[PDB]
């Protein structure tokens, strides 16, 4: 059947746990660390601050062609660990280079606005 | 909501029924489908039918005829039916000469980017030009034309993101019409209580029906068999009028009918919709919007330079153009149906008035 959306959304959502765990997202963030043997990804952002993690897991997907500190762009849903707290279990996925990141928080940020514009 | 129910069958009058249109994909699905007609759906009041959105492909269904690719764009995800096409009538590869090598490596240059842009795998940015149709209760896009976006980078992305909402808000939110609403408001509709007036909606009615059926050519009894048009022309004026003939109320009232038909399809040729092709009969009628077979002609005659002047003429005047055809074809040809198929000409970009009287093309 016809999956929900990639609705947009940053690691502040994740970081903050306002994004509920067990939901639909999509975000782009920076790769930190990848692990071979269990296919696992953290992709890190700073609110300004010490930088936050986005735990991922590589399914159905490729982690090529960019590097560490480069720029990834992803789609999936998050579930909680107690331990790991709470991991992507990603659907979509792949590098992208030269970006405006800032550009791209601006236009999610006037989304989310006229999204509350809407009576 | 009246200003929501916009005039009926929802006319061109708003342009964007004739242009494809950038709403949200969440918004797709949002819109109502028009209980007027199927086919055609609404929002903000403007009618829409060739949508356009662009987002990134997430499933796939192969058919022998079709593909169904599944699309996303943030806000929402639909599936849109993508009409395949064959390569029938194969361009073989062969060391032809110069020239001929050129064009077929060229020609092939295009076909193989043309298919990478064609071709098309999950997670990939995607395009679609189409209409929206619904099956199964469920709604899709039945795409005129898709291409993959060959974008390294989220730029394009991003500019239609920021964009849609100044879009939305410059043209799509706006829902006030602004036209003046000149409706007749059936005045004497049961009855004209006027002969001629009578011929004059019949008339109307009629060619609007002929139109409608796309018929090129018909006997006046086709036409006075309708059900409709014999409705409008049967109304108590015409009874009334032949009801001199008491005795024969229904004789002489179908008489009547069938002579106001006459009059109907005499005032067409007045106004030079339709006439009576030298076919030796005596109410069969052909009309002219449809003769593409004149359109052609008198599009020959000048689409090709005008033949008869050696001189490096642009075209050709109306009285030459009118007087050429009736030597070409016929005499007979009235001027009434020249001019409506020099209207409907340019209608088509077939034909340029450069001035009045003289024309090119």
């Amino acid at each position: 059947m016809l999956p929900k959306p990639g609705t947009y959304y940053l690691p502040w959502e994740v970081s903050a746990g306002q994004v509920p765990d067990g939901s639909t997202l999509r975000t782009f963030g920076r790769l930190c660390l990848y692990d071979m043997i269990q296919s696992r990804v953290t992709l890190m952002a700073q609110h300004g601050s010490d930088q936050h993690q986005v735990l991922v897991c590589t399914k159905l997907v490729e982690p090529f062609h960019a590097q560490v500190g480069s720029l990834y762009i992803v789609l999936g849903e998050l579930q909680h660990q107690q331990d790991r707290g709470s991991v992507v279990k990603a659907r979509v996925l792949t590098c992208v280079e030269g970006m405006n990141l800032p550009l791209l928080e601006q236009a999610i940020r006037e989304q989310r606005l006229y999204k509350q514009e809407r009576g | 909501r009246c200003e929501e129910e916009t005039p009926s069958l929802l006319w061109g009058l708003d342009p964007v029924f004739l242009a494809f249109a950038k709403l949200y994909i969440r918004d797709i699905l949002d819109m109502k489908e028009s209980r007027q007609v199927p086919g055609v759906f609404l929002y903000n009041g403007h009618p829409i039918k060739q949508v356009d959105v662009l987002g990134t492909v997430i499933g796939v269904r192969e058919r022998d005829a079709f593909y169904s690719y599944g699309v996303d764009d943030s806000t929402g995800v639909i599936n849109c039916i993508c009409w395949k096409k064959l390569n029938t009538e194969s361009v073989s590869a062969a060391p032809s000469a110069a020239r001929e090598l050129s064009l077929t490596s060229q020609l092939k240059k295009l076909q193989e980017t043309i298919e990478q842009k064609t071709k098309i795998e999950i997670g990939d940015t995607i395009r679609v030009r189409g209409s929206i149709r619904t099956y199964r209760e469920e709604r899709e896009i039945h795409a005129t034309t898709y291409y993959k976006v060959d974008d390294p980078v989220w730029n394009i992305q991003i500019a239609r993101m920021l964009e849609l909402p100044t879009i939305y808000r410059k043209v799509y939110d706006q829902p006030f019409h602004s036209s003046a609403l000149e409706k007749e408001e059936a005045l004497s509709n049961p009855g004209a209580l006027d002969l001629p007036s009578l011929t004059s909606l019949l008339s109307e009615k009629a060619k609007e029906f002929l139109m409608e059926n796309r018929v090129q050519s018909f006997y006046q009894q086709e036409l006075e068999m309708v059900e409709s048009l014999l409705s409008l022309a049967n109304q108590p004026v015409i009874h009334s009028a032949s009801s001199d003939q008491v005795n024969f109320k229904k004789d002489t009232t179908s008489k009547a009918i069938h002579s106001i038909f006459k009059n109907a399809i005499q005032l067409l040729q007045e106004k030079g919709l339709v006439f009576q092709k030298d076919d030796g009969f005596d109410n069969l009628y052909y009309v002219t919007r449809e003769d593409k077979d004149l359109h052609r002609k008198i599009h020959r005659i000048i689409q090709q330079d005008c033949q008869k002047p050696n001189h490096m003429e642009k075209g050709c005047h109306f009285l030459h153009i009118l007087a050429c055809a009736r030597l070409s074809i016929r005499p007979g040809l009235s001027e009434a149906v020249l001019q409506q198929v020099l209207e409907l000409l340019e209608d088509q970009s077939d034909i340029v008035s450069t001035m009045e009287h003289y024309y090119t093309a």
